[PDB]
């Protein structure tokens, strides 16, 4: 239950591991607020063109 | 600058970038700004 995620040119293909690096440093406060929560997850998606 | 970023906003830069790496003397160079097509020039600079 989390608002969609800036891919910014970076495929992440199905069982493969990648790494995202966006410049941008609000993507991290999304990921320092999932801390305190059980279970920390994230989807991957995809954008065109 | 990688081709995998698509941070490469002018490819023409991108080409010339490339072959700016070539050890070709000047008049190559000079030849090569005179080229005005693009096979040309990507063909001529991967000889180089």
């Amino acid at each position: 239950h989390l608002p969609l995620i800036a891919i910014t040119r970076n495929p992440v293909f199905p069982r493969f591991i990648k790494i995202i690096e966006v410049k941008n440093k609000k993507l991290v406060e999304l990921l320092r607020r999932k801390v305190r929560l059980a279970q920390p997850y994230v989807g991957v998606f995809l954008k065109r063109d | 600058m990688q081709a995998g970023q698509r941070v490469v906003d002018n490819p023409i830069y991108l080409s010339d970038m490339g072959a700016a790496l070539t050890g070709a003397e000047s008049h190559e160079l000079q030849d090569v700004l005179e080229e005005t097509n693009i096979p040309k020039r990507l063909y001529k600079a991967l000889s180089l």
